């Protein structure tokens, strides 16, 4: 009853540990459609700075 | 004659309590090492056990 409880409050933790990391990487990729869209806007708006009528 | 012959025959009573202690000393000591060979039921069970883990 040693082996058989601490064997399966580690396979517990071995699996919750693994969709613990699924719902940071979901997050993670979530955070990347965030950040190259504020790249997108970032080079979209150097084209506003190219062209000197809407510039200034 | 008859006193010498009874210590004789109270002789052969002497060696059945003797015998009452050889039944005690033996069956003391044959099942206590049956009740520790039963420790391959229980090697047993950690193999069986072993293979549910596995």
């Amino acid at each position: 009853e040693k082996k058989e409880k601490q064997i399966e409050q580690q396979k517990k933790i071995q699996m919750s540990n693994l969709m613990n990391q699924a719902r940071l990487k979901v997050l993670r990729a979530r955070d990347d459609l965030i950040t190259d869209l504020l790249n997108e806007a970032k080079q979209r708006l150097s084209k506003v700075v190219k062209d000197t009528t809407r510039y200034q | 004659q008859g006193i010498q012959q009874l210590l004789q025959a109270e002789k052969r009573a002497a060696e059945k309590v003797a015998d009452a202690r050889k039944r005690k000393a033996r069956r003391l000591k044959q099942a206590k090492e049956e009740a520790q060979m039963e420790v391959d039921q229980y090697r047993r069970e950690r193999e069986q056990e072993f293979q549910s883990k596995q």
